[PDB]
């Protein structure tokens, strides 16, 4: 029943789902410590949020931003996807 | 050109059909062991300095030769999907 | 087959006191022709080295009993003053042409092989003139004129070929 | 060997120095050969007088200039990547407004390159070239209006690039217009600025052109003299104060803008000649006494109302016309850039006066080589003009040494507007070889100069021409200008002559660039020779007169791509320029004077001149060519031999006995073979490869430098981190590979450390010949920063013609080499002597180039007659004479057959039998004569050799001249399967031990898509590239004898999915019925 793919969906991603496909949240800009070539805790290369570096680029994490932000694409794109949505000055 | 290539095209309802058929049987010939043939008696493919081309020459080269004879049968939904590698691996070592 | 010069590393060099460069002489060498006097002389190597102003003739070589050189006048090179002429001329009796980079003769670590120039045949031609005798005029009179470098005389070459032929004719024995 | 030339025309004055184009150009440019006493001017000196008189009070002028002490000799610079310059000093003093001081201390500013004996330059270790350039001699010109057939438009353009483009357009609606910096304005205004008053203006102006009221209109503004200038400025877009800031104006005074070209020709020409008369100053200058005088505006317009009205002399100048197109030789180009640095130098001295600490400064305080030197180094190494000296062989360089192009500084010719200049113009006649242009794009944009044609005082390529009084030919000649040429009636050199007078009454001649028939009475001049019509590159073709200009162009350039074969052979047929070529080319060396031979060493040549002296000459054994080839000198003399001044000492790279020899004259039997000579395929007898006929020497310069990283400098040594000894054997020295070693693909030549050793790149290497290093203690080398040391490895090998070899003829017939049948079954002549090369006749028709067919026949006689021939371009041998000598040859080929005691062959019967049935032989005649008469046609019987059965029908034979080209099979032989990968993306790129698989491109894919090879295609886009998983997965299956892996999802698929996820994009993969689908 593993029927090959024939359909591809493209739509906005809800914050909830954001965590869905997320396996851990890095909350520190600590790439890799210089003493040990091993990543620094919940850094951009932790072995728990992503995975082993030996016998890892198929697992994603997230950054629960403090205060909500915005996906520039839905505001800066020619037709203000959201601006025109609320009548607000599309670009201004 | 290739052996009775024409006779082949005439057996299929579409050029591309042949290809997919030749390829599928070609694999089953090597993976499922090289003894699934149906024309092994005589007129079987041969080599040169040593006519040892009686065991493992080239996949497709055999596949087509098999279709040369209306011994086999093909279609869209002939035999159940999964029931494929099940009846084949058990019947052949 | 190959040569090794004392004061040389590569065939693209030149020796002091020596007029013609390496490649120049090497070429004048293959132009040489020799004659063995026994089926054993499968591999022979001569040597020569003169000094001061003089024409380097092939004859100046050191005679090696059996093997003989039918190419005396061959002007190989010339030495100005105190020309350090030293070499190692490997000679073999093979067949036909053979790439210098196909056999790779290494008589010495810094020696460079050459190309095969056997086939003691300059040019051959056959004339199929009319007849001379016989009550029939629709006959032939084959007559061939051959030229040899010196190794083997026309006759020699003749018999050989004719024989190679004969022998070949037997291969058509065991059917299938 | 015998030498017969069919020269009917009395070639008066020999060919001038084929290199004088670059030679004198540099000489006169920088007057250095003679002391500053012989105060020339033009070039260097003139450059000084120009921006030297500096006054801001700053008062420093020029005194004397000298220099020329090359730090290192030629070779040194080459191998040491050094720059062949020359210390440039300068003597100048300073005088104050307060009487006193005369400080003149030797002040030098940077060094300048020099021109080689051959006429090249050695910038940085490499030899380059300063190609000439064309353009429109900055002058006055009138040409019709754009898309309006109405009136016309005047144009003035005084270079350098710092010269404003002024134009005069006649606006019909009223008033004349003057275009400058994209803006039109009433010329009147300016005229007033010059002093031209209303009355004096109109009168002496529009006295004939009622249109005058189109400028004598200003009765409100043209009533204010000097005030006009204030207004003129108001025109300038900028909003600057209307004060005395007469800047922009003064700019067009006597300084730079108006071309400061020679006061007499450069500018005066387009002046006096076209319009006006005398040239006050050097350009439209004179800014003294406040007012301005310009005897330029009056004329330019006086000529305008002239053509727009009566017929003062039909002045509608032509564009392409060379008589208005100047050239830019090395001297001009260089001196030009020079003036740049000068102006940039003076930039400082001026500012170094405002801040000057009183009269306590003069030399250094006002000088700095920085600006000057910088410029020079920019031109000789950063200008598109200078290029890589094409040394594919002697000839090649020579051509690239005197070639010309339009493109350049930009202010002359662009790139997207010249389909007009690209075509051969009438004036190009004897000025620019019409068949010297390269192939592909840019064709026409670049094309060398003609033959005898030479540059003049200012570009304008002149040409020789025979003077004639009535019907008598004068032995005197003069280089006529492309302009003055049309003034007379020139006739051809073909014209029959009886000593010194014309022949027939109906003589051919070219009037004004137009072919006409004139009587022996109006003969003002005559062609000097067919040669001057084309350039050397073409003057080398056998019977040009029998080949199309299109196909000729091919063989022309082909000679430039020839390869210096080891066994040089001068063409069986020669144009007679081969002797001169090798000379001015400097491929070989000639004896300076008469004397006798001393030391004839394979490396050194010594001789004792009769004037009581002795000199030796360095014999460059095997030097590395710029294109990777041999450059030896074969001493063609012997110990003690009376020699004459200018005698052949040693042969050049492709020379032989003073005669050029780019290739060999092998036997040829043009006729279709077993298809082996299909399209352009060329068969060949092993016989040739036997006597090392077609072969050459190749070299490979692999360089390696010991970088100096901050992570531990790299050290050169036998130290290999992989304890490999099976490779350290040949690596004798401490890092460098032994000399005379046989390196193979993969072995190491030099050992690097941090193991970055320089291995033998893919393909081959050959046998090392010479290597040199450069430690820290630089004896005098400019070791690049961050470099501790450097090493070079000169490797080489022999190029024995094989299969992928390609060779063409001087006629333009190119073709690869298919099979090389052995002399055994090679078509032979009835009397032994087999053939050498088999060309397919099919390549003769469509390609109208009969010339070859000629050389062959001619050569067919040279084989038996044992001689070579020299046929002038169009004055070459003629059909009659040939058949004569050829017949004589028959009495040699067959003449001997007779006395030997043998007649015809039964085979020769059947052939002649079909010959008669083919109308080739006259029936009724005897076999003897039949063969003879047939031999005269250039065809002879020919036996197969394979079957012995001769080919029914004679086969035209002869000795054609062919040659191998630069393009070998070495630079092409990529065979990959498994190797490296793109460190960045994921592509099978090699470079070291393996190679890299050619690209696939969307094009090829498409076609693949068409076929429907879904899998074959998908296989190329994944399993053989990106998705590394399926790649290895596949490798296993293969080595395991299992079916190749079938990629379930290319790495590109899943990567993109999440790659989009990374930003909003909720890429959801659904199945056939709107259902989830696991991606990973």
């Amino acid at each position: 029943m593993k029927k090959e793919v024939r359909k591809v969906r493209i739509a906005l991603a809800s914050p909830e789902k954001i965590r869905s496909w997320s396996y851990g949240e890095v909350e520190k800009p600590e790439t890799i410590n210089y003493r040990t070539l091993k990543p620094e805790r919940d850094g951009l290369f932790d072995e728990r949020i992503f995975g082993p570096i030996k016998d890892r680029r198929y697992r994603m994490g997230h950054i629960e931003l403090a205060t909500p932000a915005a996906h520039i694409w839905f505001v800066k794109d020619v037709p203000s996807k959201i601006g025109t949505l609320l009548d607000l000055s599309a670009t201004e | 050109a290739e052996p009775g290539i024409d006779k082949l095209f005439g057996m299929v309802d579409s050029k591309y059909r042949l290809t997919v058929v030749v390829a599928k049987r070609a694999q089953q010939l090597l993976r499922h062991g090289f003894k699934n043939t149906v024309l092994e008696p005589e007129e079987r493919p041969k080599m040169q300095t040593l006519e040892g081309l009686f065991d493992d020459p080239n996949a497709v080269t055999w596949a087509m030769k098999e279709l040369l004879t209306g011994r086999l049968v093909f279609g869209e939904n002939l035999v159940p999907e999964d029931r494929l590698q099940k009846e084949m691996e058990r019947l052949y070592p | 087959t190959s040569v090794y010069i004392e004061d040389v590393l590569h065939e693209f060099s030149t020796i002091p006191g020596v007029k013609e460069d390496v490649v120049e002489i090497i070429l004048n060498l293959k132009e040489l022709v020799v004659r063995f006097l026994n089926p054993s002389l499968q591999t022979v190597t001569l040597l020569l080295k003169a000094e001061g102003p003089k024409e380097v003739k092939a004859r100046d070589f050191l005679p090696v009993a059996d093997v003989e050189i039918m190419n005396p006048d061959l002007h190989i090179a010339t030495l100005e003053e105190g020309g350090r002429l030293n070499m190692e001329v490997r000679v073999d009796r093979g067949v036909g042409y053979v790439p210098a980079e196909k056999h790779g003769i290494k008589d010495r670590i810094n020696a460079i092989p050459v190309d095969a120039v056997f086939s003691p045949v300059r040019r051959v031609a056959f004339q199929v003139e009319d007849t001379r005798l016989g009550q029939r005029t629709d006959l032939d009179k084959l007559t061939l004129r051959i030229w040899t470098d010196g190794s083997v005389t026309p006759l020699e070459a003749l018999n050989q070929a004719v024989e190679i032929l004969r022998e070949h004719l037997t291969y058509f024995s065991n059917p299938q | 060997m015998e030498i017969k030339r069919f020269g009917r025309i009395r070639e008066v004055i020999p060919l001038p120095p084929l290199t004088e184009i670059q030679v004198e150009s540099y000489r006169r440019a920088l007057q250095a050969d003679v002391p500053p006493e012989k105060r020339e001017n033009v070039g260097i000196q003139a450059a000084f007088r120009e921006t030297f008189p500096i006054e801001e009070g700053l008062v420093l002028d020029f005194l004397e200039y000298r220099l020329g002490e090359p730090p290192f000799p030629q070779d040194e610079c080459r191998e040491k990547d050094l720059t062949y310059q020359a210390p440039l000093y300068a003597r100048l003093q300073l005088i104050h407004k307060d009487t006193g001081l005369i400080k003149e201390d030797e002040v030098f500013l940077g060094h300048i390159p020099l021109m080689t004996e051959d006429g090249s330059f050695i910038i940085n270790g490499a030899d380059r070239v300063i190609v000439s350039q064309i353009h429109r001699s900055p002058g006055v010109y009138f040409t019709p209006d754009p898309a309006r057939p109405g009136r016309y438009i005047a144009s003035i353009i005084p270079l350098p690039k710092r010269g404003p483009w002024i134009d005069l357009e006649v606006e019909p609606n009223g008033v004349v217009s003057m275009k400058v910096n994209k803006r039109k304005f009433p010329l009147v205004l300016l005229l007033r600025v010059l002093g031209y008053d209303q009355e004096t203006l109109a009168r002496e102006l529009g006295a004939y052109g009622e249109l005058v009221q189109g400028l004598m209109d200003e009765s409100v503004f043209a009533m204010r003299p000097e005030e006009a200038l204030i207004r003129l400025f108001t025109l300038l877009r900028p909003g600057d104060p209307p004060k005395r800031d007469k800047a922009v104006a003064y700019v067009y005074g006597l300084i730079a803008d108006p071309r400061r070209y020679d006061l007499g020709e450069a500018g005066r020409y387009k002046a006096e000649e076209k319009l006006g008369i005398r040239l006050s100053g050097r350009t439209l200058a004179r800014f003294e006494d406040g007012e301005f005088k310009d005897e330029v505006f009056l004329p330019t317009l006086r000529y305008l109302f002239a053509l727009t009205a009566g017929v003062p002399g039909h002045e509608v100048d032509d564009i392409d016309h060379l008589g208005n197109r100047r050239i830019r030789t090395v001297g001009e180009l260089m001196t030009d850039q020079f003036r740049v640095g000068l102006a940039r130098l003076a930039r400082g001295v001026r500012e170094r006066m405002l801040m000057g600490s009183e009269d306590s400064l003069t030399p250094a305080k006002l000088v700095n080589s920085r600006p000057l030197e910088a410029a020079i180094r920019e031109f000789f190494s950063r200008s598109q003009l200078s290029q890589f000296k094409d040394e594919t062989n002697p000839l090649s360089s020579l051509r690239h040494k005197r070639r010309i192009s339009a493109l350049g500084p930009g202010g002359l010719t662009r790139e997207r507007a010249g389909f007009d200049v690209r075509d051969v113009h009438r004036t190009h006649y004897g000025r620019i070889c019409p068949v010297e242009t390269p192939e592909g794009a840019n064709i026409g944009l670049i094309t060398s100069l003609a033959a005898y044609a030479r540059v003049d005082e200012l570009g304008f390529i002149r040409t020789p021409y025979r003077r004639v009084v009535g019907g008598v030919v004068t032995d005197e000649v003069v280089y006529m200008t492309a302009t003055e040429e049309d003034r007379y009636t020139i006739a051809q050199a073909n014209t029959p002559l009886e000593g010194n007078r014309i022949a027939a009454e109906r003589v051919v001649a070219r009037r004004k660039g137009e072919p006409v028939i004139v009587s022996p009475e109006e003969v003002e001049f005559m062609d000097v020779s067919p040669k001057q019509v084309f350039s050397v590159n073409t003057n080398l073709i056998p019977f040009l007169e029998h080949d199309d200009a299109n196909r000729a162009l091919m063989g022309s350039n082909m000679q430039t791509q020839a390869v210096p074969l080891i066994r040089a052979q001068a063409p069986v047929v020669m144009t007679g320029l081969e002797e001169r070529v090798v000379r001015d080319s400097l491929a070989a060396l000639y004896a300076e004077e008469d004397g006798e031979v001393a030391k004839v060493d394979g490396n050194r040549i010594v001789v004792r001149y009769e004037d009581g002296r002795l000199v030796e000459y360095p014999l460059r054994r095997f030097y590395r060519s710029n294109q990777g080839t041999a450059l030896d000198q074969r001493p063609r003399v012997v110990v003690g031999q009376r020699v004459r001044k200018g005698d052949l000492l040693a042969d050049g790279p492709a020379s032989e006995n003073g005669f050029l020899a780019l290739g060999q004259n092998v036997l040829v039997a043009i006729m279709p073979f077993d298809g082996y000579n299909f399209e352009d395929a060329i068969v060949i007898s092993e016989e040739l490869l036997k006597r090392d006929f077609y072969t050459s020497i190749h070299i490979e310069r692999y360089e390696i430098e010991a970088r100096d990283t901050k992570l531990g400098p790299e050290r050169i040594t036998r130290d290999i981190p992989h304890l490999s000894e099976a490779a350290l054997r040949d690596l004798d020295e401490e890092g460098v590979v032994r000399i005379g070693a046989e390196v193979k693909p993969g072995d190491i030549l030099v050992g690097r450390t941090s193991d970055t050793s320089l291995r033998v790149p893919p393909g081959e290497g050959g046998i090392v010949v010479r290597t040199v290093r450069l430690r820290r203690g630089d004896p005098g080398v400019e070791l690049k920063p961050g470099v501790r040391e450097v090493v070079r490895v000169y490797v080489a090998q022999k190029r024995k013609l094989q299969v992928g070899d390609k060779l063409a003829n001087r006629h333009g017939n190119k073709g690869v080499v298919a099979k090389i049948l052995p002399v055994e079954d090679m078509p032979h002549l009835p009397d032994g002597t087999p053939v050498d090369v088999i060309l397919n006749p099919l390549g003769v028709p469509s390609r109208m180039n009969l010339g070859q067919i000629l050389e062959t026949h001619l050569g067919l006689a040279g084989y038996f007659l044992g001689q070579r021939y020299i046929s002038p371009i169009f004055d070459g041998a003629k059909e009659p004479e040939i058949k004569e000598l050829l017949a004589q040859a028959f009495e040699v080929y067959f003449g001997k057959r007779k006395g030997e005691g043998f007649g015809v062959d039964k085979r020769e019967v059947e052939v002649l039998r079909r010959a008669e049935k083919l109308g080739l032989v006259t029936p009724g005649k005897t076999p003897e004569e039949q063969l003879k008469e047939l031999f005269l046609q250039g065809k002879v019987v020919l036996y197969d050799g394979r079957t012995g059965e001769p080919i029914e029908g004679p086969i035209v034979v002869g000795q054609m001249f062919i040659m191998k080209l630069y393009h070998m099979v070495e630079d092409k032989m990529h065979a990959r399967s498994t190797g490296p990968y793109s460190l960045i993306t994921q592509q099978p790129l090699g470079g070291k031990a393996q190679f890299g698989g050619q690209r696939f491109g969307e094009m090829e894919v498409w076609a693949l898509e068409a076929y429907g090879a879904a899998h074959t295609l998908q296989e190329m886009l994944t399993l053989k590239s990106d998705d590394i998983e399926g790649r290895n997965a596949a490798y296993e299956a293969i080595i395991k004898g299992e079916d190749v892996p079938e990629p379930s999802v290319p790495e590109s698929f899943r990567v993109l999915v999440k790659e989009l996820q990374a930003l909003a994009l909720d890429v959801q993969t659904l199945d056939e019925k709107d259902n989830p689908v696991d991606i990973f």
